[PDB]
């Protein structure tokens, strides 16, 4: 009686992929600050 | 004098040192800081960028 069963391969049917998601910052710059006063005799 | 001169609840400050730090007393006397910061900016814009 051969015909009792088959054998099966089983996959994975909706398979999906995406693209990963990095940050930055946009610009750059440095405003310098101010300092000093003057000494006396 | 020294460090140890200076009474104990005066420690709890700024001590100048005379001559030395002449210009800073000035500044002391002034109610004004040596350094000034810059103003503060707005947060960075933040880009976002696929990989």
């Amino acid at each position: 009686a051969e015909e009792g069963a088959l054998v099966a391969a089983v996959e994975p049917g909706p398979l999906a992929d995406g693209a990963a998601v990095r940050l930055a910052l946009a610009g750059e710059g440095e405003a310098c600050p101010l300092l000093g006063s003057p000494g006396a005799g | 004098a020294k460090k140890e001169h200076v009474p104990t609840w005066l420690q709890n400050t700024h001590v100048y040192s005379w001559p030395k730090n002449k210009k800073n007393i000035l500044l002391r006397l002034l109610r004004e800081e040596e350094f000034v910061a810059p103003p503060r900016g707005p947060l960075p814009t933040l880009q976002v960028v696929p990989l």
